[PDB]
């Protein structure tokens, strides 16, 4: 499935961080990387370089404490479609807020945030 | 803007509903009745309420459908009755038994194409959408209905066919025992009626014993484990370690006379039957869905049970959500609902194009 943010997708290296807004997949800000809302659930994409040229990538779905059924639910589901998007080249990682792999805080300089809310679910 | 619809047929009950809900509109039994002696036929709760002039027929055994002319009449019902909508007007999510045969996955597309004329379909598998709704791409899911109980293992959204092992034994088999040892304290329940009764107390009263022994021993020993339920007359029943003895079935099959190893041993094999690679992320994320494991205290015993098994280092995690009656038609949902969907879903032209087997290659 190419959804348009499926195109822009692990094309470079970096990291790529969408929220997942009413049942879609929804770019965040760079402005905003690592200001997460405990009300909601996002994907990560942290694509590296390799030797190749080729891109090496790590999914991430980040559920808040207080995400609705519905977005981790959708958070799942958009990690396993991006992988399968990416040839099955990603290893997909499943971080809860407040245990959050080493791997995944380390992705944020400056350390990530927590800030209570988030949009509402779209059952 | 289409309005997709969610259909999780089970071997007990059928859920309905439209995606992007969070529980099913309808919830019926999948039963087709019929003039036994001499409408034509009945459908889900209407069928059972006139049992006494129908023959009743359940077309899904173990979660496979066996009687394709019953099903489609279930689902007649389901669209024009119980969801009232057109099917020609909607994509359809139908859900599937682990392991559902190749046969059966080309007859529900051609039963929906041909004969509903659903402009759009897929089929997903039901412990797949159960572990969606729980959050998860990877787990190992202890579905447990009404006919059959699954022990599925998935890594990174998709089921490991290799590993998936069934159990024979479900809550139609608890229920049934519970009218047995009902029996031994006197209490007859043998119509359609008491068996609901016996049904009831079963979903009301029952409990897995974290340690069966030890609770008998305390059964025996004094009346702190009695119950009283109340019968639709007005007669008062006193239950005792029936309460725990019923479900304890799900862990010692052969209290049915069955030589299958329990659902915490079938779970534990499944997960050895996958990659070590892998193992520590099924134990981590043993997720539990089905009416049959609505019981107060099996999260608990799976715990127990499982950390019994593995290593002493690995992390045994029991996920047991509250709504897991409808995980499955809730994961239904939600991946009906997905900006994406749109792409995955056989069409009409494509059904047309290639047939019942385009299922093969759309859904897996
Ligand atoms: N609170 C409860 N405690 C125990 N069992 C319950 C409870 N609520 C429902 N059940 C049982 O769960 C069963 C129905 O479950 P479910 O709807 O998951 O199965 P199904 O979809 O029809 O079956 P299957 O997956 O085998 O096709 C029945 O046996 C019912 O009595
Ligand atoms: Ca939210
Ligand atoms: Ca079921």
């Amino acid at each position: 499935v190419e959804h348009p943010e499926f195109l822009k997708a692990g094309k470079e290296p970096g990291l790529q961080i969408w929220r997942v807004e009413k049942f879609d997949l929804v770019p965040v800000p760079t402005n905003l990387y690592g200001d997460f809302f405990t009300g909601d659930a996002y994907v990560i994409l942290k694509t590296v370089q390799l030797r190749n040229g080729n891109l090496q990538y790590d999914l991430h779905y980040w559920l808040g404490n207080e995400c609705s059924q519905d977005e981790s639910g959708a958070a799942a589901i958009f990690t396993v479609q991006l992988d399968d998007y990416l040839n099955g080249r990603a290893v997909q990682h499943r971080e809860v807020q407040g245990f959050e792999s080493a791997t995944f805080l380390g992705y944020f300089k400056s350390g990530l945030k927590y800030k209570k809310g988030g949009v509402a679910s779209g059952f | 803007d289409v309005q997709a619809l969610v259909i999780d047929n089970g071997s007990g009950m059928c859920k309905a509903g439209f995606a992007g809900d969070d529980a099913p509109r309808a919830v019926f039994p999948s039963i087709v009745g019929r003039p036994r002696h001499t409408k034509d036929s009945y459908v889900g709760d209407e069928a059972q309420s006139k049992r006494g002039i129908l023959t009743l027929k359940y077309p899904i055994e173990h979660g496979i459908v066996t009687n394709w002319d019953d099903m489609e009449k279930i689902w007649h019902h389901t669209f024009y009755n119980e969801l009232r909508v057109a099917p020609e007007e909607h994509p359809v999510l139908l859900t599937e038994a682990p392991l559902n045969p190749k046969a059966n996955r080309e007859k529900m597309t051609q039963i929906m194409f041909e004969t509903f004329n659903t402009p759009a379909m897929y089929v997903a598998i039901q412990a797949v959408l159960s572990l969606y709704a729980s959050g998860r791409t990877t787990g190992i899911v202890m579905d447990s209905g009404d006919g059959v109980s699954h022990t599925v293992p998935i890594y990174e959204g998709y089921a490991l066919p290799h590993a998936i092992l069934r159990l024979d034994l479900a809550g139609r088999d608890l229920t049934d025992y519970m009218m047995k040892i009902l029996t031994e304290r006197g209490y007859s329940f043998t119509t359609t009626a008491e068996r609901e009764i016996v049904r009831d107390i079963k979903e009301k009263l029952a409990y897995v014993a974290l340690d069966f022994e030890q609770e008998m021993a305390t059964a025996a020993s004094s009346s702190a484990l009695e119950k009283s339920y109340e019968l639709p007359d007005g007669q008062v029943i006193t239950i005792g370690n029936e309460r725990f003895r019923c479900p304890e079935a799900l862990f010692q099959p052969s209290f049915l006379g069955m030589e299958s190893a329990g659902i915490h041993e079938t779970t534990y094999n499944s997960i050895m039957k996958c990659d070590v690679d892998i193992r520590k992320d099924l134990y981590g994320n043993v997720v539990l869905s089905g009416g049959t494991t609505m019981f107060p205290g099996i999260a608990d015993r799976m715990n127990k049970e499982l950390t019994a098994l593995a290593p002493s280092t690995m992390k045994i995690k029991i996920i047991a959500p509250p709504e897991r009656k409808y995980s499955v038609w809730i994961g239904g949902s939600i991946l009906a609902s997905l900006s994406t969907f749109q792409q995955m879903w056989i069409s009409k032209e494509e059904y047309d194009e290639s047939g019942p087997s385009i299922v093969h290659r759309k859904c897996f």
